[PDB]
C-alpha cells in the first residue's frame, strides 16, 4: 500500500537531502582552503604521534 | 445595452465557521485546516521557539568574555603585585616605532 | 553555507511537485525548519567574522538579520493562505515561488564576501517584490506603486555600480575583507564628494532617507500583506546593512559630508513621526513609523561610533518585528470589513479582547517601552547622539514624545470607544491569527532575554 | 448589594408622591391618567418645574425635547421604565 | 433623545429652556434648599412679569437680554448628573454593551448552555424576518413623494403589523448589560 | 433574579491560549527536567591547569556540560 503513500509525500525528502547536500558541499569547500592548516603563528603546533592533519 | 461589458457579479465573502464551526481558519478542508494547525504550533512553538531558545541560552562562549575576565585578573594581579602602572597609555613599544628625522 | 542556501532551492520544486491541497502545509514546514538550522549562524566570535568560503561570510551583524528572513517566511505563509484561497493552484504555486525566491536572494545578499555580487544580489531582490506588488496589489494604484518602487530605487543604484567598477580599477579588489585591511583615507576633493555620494545614495533611497522616501507609502500600502511584511521588516534593512558595510571607505569625508543627512534625518523624524498624528489610513501610518525609526538608524550609522553602531543593529531588528506584527494586526481587521480607514472599525477590545491585548503589546513595543529591545537600540543611539552633540536631545526627546502619542492614538483609535454598529460581520478570531501573533511577539521578548545576540560586532 | 431592582408600581407610587407635595395640585383632585394643562390648570413652567422635581427625585436628567412632550404622570412613569430598562 | 427633532425651537420653547437652566445653575449657587427655594421663587417671579407682552419683537428682545445675563453670571462648574453627558459615569457601561449579533458567532458547545434563550431568539429572529417585507411596503406607502420631511417613523396599523425600523431599537444591550 | 449576559465568543480564544500552553509545556517540561538532571548528576567542569605536553580538545574549554 505504501505506493500511494510515497508517490503524495516523496516532496518531504527534497529539503533535508538538499541540508545534506549542503553540508558535504561545504566540506567540499572547506578542503580548498588548507594551504595554511597548522602554519599561523599563533596556531602552528607539534602533531601528536598518531594524528595526520590538525583540522578538517 | 446601457452597459459597458460583459462581466461576473462581485461574490460575497465566504465564512470559514459555516461549514465548520471550529475551522481553525486554515483551510475550507476540515482535516487539511486541523492538520495546519497542528505542524504550525509544533514545527512553531515546540521545535523552533523552545529548542532553539536552549540552544541560543547554551551556545559556548566563542566570544572570549569568561577567558577576557581571567586574563584581565592575571595581569592586574601581576601588574599590583610589582607595582608597574595597571594600563600604559601606550599600546605600542616606542622602540618599534621609527618617528620622522626632521620636524622642523 | 550551502546548508541553508540548497534547503531554499529544494523548497522550489518541492512546492512545485506538491499536491494541490498541501502546498501550505509542506512549504510552512520546511521553512521552519530552515530556520531552525539558520539559528545556528549566532554562534560568533569575537574577533574576526565566518568565513566559510571565497564567496559567503557570515559576520556578527549579518547573522539576526538571516535568522530574522529565515523566520519571516513561514509568517508571510501563514499570512498569505487566507485572501489567496479563491487563486488557482498554478498561481498560488507562483506566489510562493516568488516568496521563495526572495528568501534565496536575501540569504545570498548578507552573505557576499564580494561587493559587485552584493549589488547583483540586492538588485536582483527588486524583481520577485515588483512582480508581487503588480500582479497581486488589490486596488489599481498598484500599477503606479510598482514604478515609484521600481525607478526610485534604480536612479539610487545605477551610479552605485559605477563607483563601484571604478573602485575595482584602483584598488584591484571589492572583496570586503581585502577592502577593511587595505582601507586608505579619502582626500577632500570634487570627485572624492562625487565617488561619496555615489556610494552613499543607494542605501540613503533605500532606507529611506527623507525627501527619498515617497515611493515607501505606496510600495508598502498597495502591495498584499506578505509584500509589506518582507518590504518593511527585511527590505528597509538592506539600506542599513550596505551603509554599515560601505563606511569603511568613506571616512574621514563622512565627518562633513554626513551634515545634509544628518540634518534631514533628525527632521524628518520629527515631521514624519508628526504626519503620523493625521492619518485617515492605517497601513500609511505604520509605513510613516517605518520612516521616523529607519531615520533614527540612519542617524545612528552617520555618526560613526560604536554604541551608534550597537543601537543601530538592535533597532533594525527590533523595527522589522514590531512593523511585521503591525502590519499583521491591521491586515486582520481589513480582511474583515475590506477597508483601510483607521475610523471605520472602532472599539474592537468589546469583540476581539485577545486580539486587543496583541494590539497593545504591539503598541507597547512600538514605543520603546523599557526593557524592550526597541528601548535599547534606540537609548543606545540617542546616548551616542548626546556624545556627538548635546543638543541632539532636544530633537530626539520631542520624537520620544510625538510617537507615544501617535502609537497610543491608533490603539485608542481601534481598540476603545464604542463599536461601529451597522459592522456586523465581525466574525471570532481563527487559532492562524493568534498563532502569527505569538510567533511575532514571543521571539521580541526572547531576544529582550539576551540582547547581545542583536547588538551587532561591536559588541 | 445595589440598589433594589425598581419597578412599574414603586416608580408609580414615587411620582403620584412627588406630585401629591405640590401646592398647585389637589391631592383628591389628582389621578395617574390627569393632564397638567387640561384636568389640572397648570402652565408650561409648572410643567417644568414638575419635571425638574422628577429629575431630583430619581437622580437623572430628562432631556428638554423629551421632557416637553411628558404630560401625565403615566407618560412620566413609562418614559422612566424605558428609561432604566423595567418590564415589571 | 427619544423623540425626533424639529427643523427649528420655538420662542416658548426657547423660553422654557433658559427657564430650566436658569433654575438649574441658581441651584448650583444656592447649595442649601431653603436658599434655594427662595431664590427660585424669586426667578418665577421675574419670569413670569413679562408673560404677557403681545409684542413679539419686544419678547424676543427682553430673551436676549435675558441670554446675555445668564452667560454672565453662570456657574463656572455646575452640577451634572453623574450620568447626563457631563456626569462622573456618562459612557461608564458602554464598555460592557455587546450587540445581539455577536451570539450568531458562538461555538456549539456555548450554545449547549443556555438552550431555552436561544429558542426564544430563533423565535425573535423568524418574527423579524416575517416581519420586514411589511414594514418596508408600509414605509413605501407613507411616504410624500418627495422624501420624508421628518425622522418621525410611523406606527402599524394593520391586523398584526409591527412598528417599521423597531429591530434595533426593541433589542437594546441594556442600561447596566454585564 | 438572573439574566443573561451578552458577550462575544470566548471559545476560540480558550481555545487558542489552550493550544499554545499545551505545545510551549510539551517541549518545555522535558527541556527544564532534562537540565534539572544534567545541572543536579553531571555538575560544571572545574577550572585546573594544562598538564604538560596534553593538548586539549576544543570543547573542553567550556564549563557547562551542554555548552560543552
Ligand atoms: C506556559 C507558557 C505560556 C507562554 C509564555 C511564553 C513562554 C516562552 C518560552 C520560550 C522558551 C524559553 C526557553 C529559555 C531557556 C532558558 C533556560 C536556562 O537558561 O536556564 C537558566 C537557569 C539555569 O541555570 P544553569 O546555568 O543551567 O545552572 C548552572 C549551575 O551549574 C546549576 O546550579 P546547581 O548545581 O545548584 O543545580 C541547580 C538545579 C538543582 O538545584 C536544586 O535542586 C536546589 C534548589 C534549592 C532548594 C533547596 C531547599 C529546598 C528543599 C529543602 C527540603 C528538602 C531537602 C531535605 C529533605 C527533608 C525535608 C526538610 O536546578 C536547576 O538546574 C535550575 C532549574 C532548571 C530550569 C531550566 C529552565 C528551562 C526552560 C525551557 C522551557 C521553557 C517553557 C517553560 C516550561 C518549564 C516548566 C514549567 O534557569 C533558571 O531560570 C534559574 C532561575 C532560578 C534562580 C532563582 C531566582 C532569583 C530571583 C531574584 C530576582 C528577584 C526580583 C523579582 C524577579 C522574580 C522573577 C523570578
Ligand atoms: C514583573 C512581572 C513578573 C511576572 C512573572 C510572570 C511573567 C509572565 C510573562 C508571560 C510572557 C509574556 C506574554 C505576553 C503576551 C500575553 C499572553 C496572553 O495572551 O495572556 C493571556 C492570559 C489569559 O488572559 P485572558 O483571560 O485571555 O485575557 C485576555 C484579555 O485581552 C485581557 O487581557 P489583559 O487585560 O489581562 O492583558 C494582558 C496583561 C499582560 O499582558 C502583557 O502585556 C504581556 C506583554 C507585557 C509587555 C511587554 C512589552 C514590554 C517589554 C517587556 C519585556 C520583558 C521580557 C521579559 C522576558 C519575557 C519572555 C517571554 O496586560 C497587562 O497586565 C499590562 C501589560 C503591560 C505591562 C507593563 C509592564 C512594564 C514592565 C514590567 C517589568 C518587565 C521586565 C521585568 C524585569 C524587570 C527587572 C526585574 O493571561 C496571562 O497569561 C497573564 C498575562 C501576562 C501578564 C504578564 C505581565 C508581566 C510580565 C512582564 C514580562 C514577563 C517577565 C517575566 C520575568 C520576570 C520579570
Ligand atoms: C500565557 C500566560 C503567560 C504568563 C505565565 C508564564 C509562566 C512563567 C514563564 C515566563 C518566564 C519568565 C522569564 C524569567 C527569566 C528566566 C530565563 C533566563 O534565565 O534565561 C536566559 C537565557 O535566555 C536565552 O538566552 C534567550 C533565548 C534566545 C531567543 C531566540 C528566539 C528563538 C528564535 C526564533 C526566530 C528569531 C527571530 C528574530 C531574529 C533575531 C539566561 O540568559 P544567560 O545570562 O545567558 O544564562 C546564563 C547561564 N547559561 C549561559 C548557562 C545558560
Ligand atoms: C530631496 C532630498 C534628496 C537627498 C539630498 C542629498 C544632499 C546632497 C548635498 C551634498 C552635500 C555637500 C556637497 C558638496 C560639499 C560642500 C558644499 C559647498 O557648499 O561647500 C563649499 C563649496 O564652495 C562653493 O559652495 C562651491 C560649490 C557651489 C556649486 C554647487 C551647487 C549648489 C546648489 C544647490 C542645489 C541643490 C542640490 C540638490 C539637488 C536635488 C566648500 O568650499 P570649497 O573649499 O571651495 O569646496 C570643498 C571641495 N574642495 C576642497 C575640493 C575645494
Ligand atoms: C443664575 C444667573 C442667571 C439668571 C438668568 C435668569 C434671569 C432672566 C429672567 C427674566 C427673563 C424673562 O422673563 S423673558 C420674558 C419673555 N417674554 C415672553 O415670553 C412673552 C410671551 N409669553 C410666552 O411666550 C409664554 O407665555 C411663556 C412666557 C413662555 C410661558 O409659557 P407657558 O405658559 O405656555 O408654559
Amino acid at each position: 500500500n505504501v505506493l500511494q503513500i510515497v508517490r503524495d509525500h516523496w516532496v518531504h525528502i527534497l529539503v533535508p537531502v538538499g541540508f545534506v547536500f549542503g553540508c558535504y558541499l561545504d566540506r567540499r569547500s572547506d578542503e580548498k582552503l588548507t594551504a595554511f592548516r597548522n602554519k599561523s603563528l599563533l596556531f602552528k603546533r607539534e602533531l601528536r604521534p598518531n594524528e595526520e592533519v590538525t583540522w578538517k | 445595452p446601457t452597459i459597458r461589458l460583459q462581466e461576473d457579479p462581485d461574490p460575497e465573502d465566504e465564512n470559514l465557521y459555516e461549514k465548520n464551526p471550529d475551522s481553525h481558519g486554515y483551510d475550507k478542508d476540515p482535516i487539511v485546516d486541523l492538520w495546519n494547525m497542528r505542524v504550525v504550533f509544533f514545527f512553531g512553538f515546540s521545535i523552533v521557539l523552545v529548542l532553539g531558545s536552549t540552544f541560543v541560552a547554551y551556545l559556548p562562549d566563542y566570544r572570549m568574555q569568561e577567558w577576557a575576565r581571567r586574563e584581565a585578573e592575571r595581569l592586574v594581579k601581576y601588574r599590583e603585585a610589582n607595582g608597574l602602572p595597571l594600563m600604559e597609555s601606550n599600546c605600542f613599544d616606542p622602540n618599534k616605532i621609527q618617528l620622522p628625522e626632521d620636524e622642523d | 553555507m550551502l546548508k541553508i542556501i540548497i534547503p531554499t532551492t529544494m523548497l522550489l520544486p518541492m512546492t512545485w511537485m506538491s499536491k494541490h491541497n498541501m502546498i501550505w502545509i509542506n512549504a510552512t514546514v520546511h521553512s521552519l525548519l530552515i530556520s531552525l538550522i539558520s539559528l545556528s549562524l549566532l554562534n560568533q566570535l569575537g574577533e574576526n567574522s565566518l568565513n566559510f568560503s571565497l564567496t559567503f561570510f557570515s559576520d556578527s551583524l549579518s547573522a539576526p538579520l538571516l535568522v530574522l528572513t529565515t523566520w519571516l517566511l513561514p509568517l508571510m505563509l501563514m499570512a498569505s493562505q487566507s485572501h489567496l484561497s479563491k487563486e488557482t493552484t498554478t498561481r498560488k504555486k507562483l506566489y510562493i515561488t516568488m516568496l521563495i525566491l526572495l528568501q534565496l536572494f536575501l540569504i545570498m545578499t548578507f552573505t557576499a564576501t564580494e561587493l559587485i555580487l552584493f549589488y547583483i544580489l540586492f538588485e536582483a531582490t527588486l524583481v520577485p517584490t515588483l512582480i508581487i506588488i503588480t500582479r497581486w496589489g488589490n486596488q489599481t494604484e498598484r500599477l503606479n506603486a510598482g514604478l515609484y518602487f521600481l525607478f526610485y530605487t534604480l536612479a539610487g543604484s545605477l551610479p552605485l555600480l559605477v563607483a563601484l567598477v571604478y573602485i575595482q580599477n584602483t584598488t584591484g579588489s571589492l572583496n570586503f575583507l581585502i577592502i577593511h585591511y587595505w582601507s586608505h583615507p579619502l582626500s577632500n576633493s570634487w570627485s572624492n564628494i562625487f565617488m561619496w555620494l555615489a556610494c552613499i545614495m543607494a542605501f540613503m533611497v533605500k532606507m529611506p532617507l527623507y525627501g527619498l522616501h515617497l515611493w515607501l507609502p505606496k510600495a508598502h500600502v498597495e502591495a498584499p500583506i506578505a509584500g509589506s511584511m518582507v518590504l518593511a521588516a527585511v527590505l528597509l534593512k538592506l539600506g542599513g546593512y550596505g551603509m554599515m558595510r560601505i563606511t569603511t571607505i568613506l571616512n574621514p569625508l563622512t565627518n562633513y559630508m554626513a551634515y545634509p543627512f544628518l540634518m534631514l534625518s533628525m527632521w524628518g523624524m520629527i515631521m514624519t513621526s508628526s504626519i503620523c498624528l493625521r492619518q485617515t489610513d492605517l497601513k500609511s501610518l505604520i509605513a510613516y513609523s517605518s520612516v521616523s525609526h529607519m531615520a533614527l538608524v540612519i542617524v545612528a550609522i552617520m555618526i560613526q561610533t560604536p554604541w551608534s553602531f550597537m543601537g543601530a543593529t538592535a533597532l533594525m531588528i527590533a523595527h522589522g518585528l514590531t512593523s511585521s506584527m503591525l502590519f499583521c494586526l491591521a491586515n486582520t481587521n481589513y480582511e474583515r470589513v475590506h477597508s483601510r480607514t483607521m475610523i471605520l472599525a472602532r472599539g474592537l477590545q468589546t469583540l476581539l479582547p485577545l486580539m486587543a491585548t496583541w494590539w497593545l503589546v504591539a503598541s507597547l513595543t512600538n514605543l520603546a517601552l523599557p526593557p524592550s529591545i526597541n528601548l535599547i537600540g534606540e537609548l543606545f543611539i540617542i546616548t551616542a547622539s548626546f556624545s556627538w552633540s548635546n543638543i541632539t536631545i532636544i530633537l530626539m526627546g520631542m520624537n520620544m514624545m510625538i510617537t507615544a502619542l501617535y502609537s497610543l492614538y491608533m490603539l485608542i483609535t481601534t481598540q476603545r470607544g464604542k463599536y461601529t454598529h451597522h459592522i456586523n460581520n465581525i466574525k471570532p478570531s481563527f487559532t492562524r491569527e493568534n498563532a502569527l501573533m505569538a510567533l511575532h511577539i514571543l521571539p521580541l521578548l526572547l531576544l529582550t532575554l539576551n540582547p547581545k545576540m542583536i547588538l551587532g560586532p561591536l559588541y | 448589594s445595589d440598589a433594589p431592582p425598581l419597578t412599574l408600581e414603586a416608580i408609580k407610587d414615587r411620582v403620584l408622591y412627588v406630585l401629591k407635595l405640590y401646592d398647585k395640585i389637589d391631592p383628591e383632585k389628582l389621578s395617574v391618567n390627569s393632564h397638567f394643562m387640561k384636568d389640572l390648570g397648570l402652565d408650561s413652567l409648572d410643567q417644568v418645574e414638575i419635571i425638574m422635581a422628577m429629575e431630583d427625585e430619581f437622580g437623572f436628567e430628562i432631556p428638554d425635547i423629551d421632557a416637553e412632550k411628558l404630560m401625565c404622570p403615566q407618560e412620566i412613569v413609562d418614559y422612566i421604565a424605558d428609561k432604566k430598562d423595567v418590564y415589571e | 433623545a427619544f423623540s425626533a427633532p424639529a427643523a427649528y425651537l420655538t420662542h416658548q420653547q426657547k423660553v422654557l429652556r433658559l427657564y430650566k437652566r436658569a433654575l438649574r445653575h441658581l441651584e448650583s449657587w444656592c447649595v442649601h434648599r431653603d436658599k434655594y427655594r427662595y431664590f427660585a421663587c424669586l426667578m418665577r417671579a421675574r419670569f413670569d412679569e413679562h408673560k404677557n407682552e403681545k409684542d413679539m419683537v419686544k419678547a424676543t428682545q427682553l430673551l436676549r437680554q435675558a441670554e446675555e445675563e445668564f452667560w454672565y453670571g453662570q456657574h463656572p462648574q455646575p452640577y451634572i448628573f453623574p450620568e447626563s453627558p457631563g456626569g462622573t459615569s456618562y459612557e461608564r457601561y458602554e464598555c460592557y454593551k455587546v450587540p445581539e449579533w455577536c451570539l450568531d458567532d458562538w461555538h456549539p458547545s456555548e450554545k449547549a448552555m443556555y438552550p431555552d434563550y436561544f429558542a426564544k431568539r430563533e423565535q425573535w429572529k423568524r418574527l423579524r424576518r416575517e416581519s420586514w417585507e411589511r414594514e418596508v411596503k408600509q414605509l413605501q406607502e407613507e411616504t410624500p413623494p418627495g422624501g420624508p420631511r421628518t425622522e418621525a417613523l410611523p406606527p402599524a396599523r394593520k391586523e398584526g403589523d409591527l412598528p417599521p425600523l423597531w429591530w434595533h431599537i426593541v433589542t437594546r444591550p441594556r442600561e447596566r448589560p454585564m | 433574579k438572573r439574566l443573561f449576559i451578552i458577550k462575544p465568543s470566548g471559545f476560540y480564544d480558550r481555545r487558542f491560549l489552550k493550544l499554545m500552553r499545551f505545545y510551549i509545556l510539551l517541549t518545555g517540561i522535558p527541556v527544564a527536567i532534562g537540565i534539572t538532571l544534567v545541572n543536579v548528576f553531571i555538575g560544571e567542569a572545574e577550572l585546573a591547569d594544562i598538564p604538560e605536553g596534553y593538548v586539549p580538545e576544543h570543547w573542553e574549554y567550556f564549563k557547562h556540560p551542554i555548552s560543552r
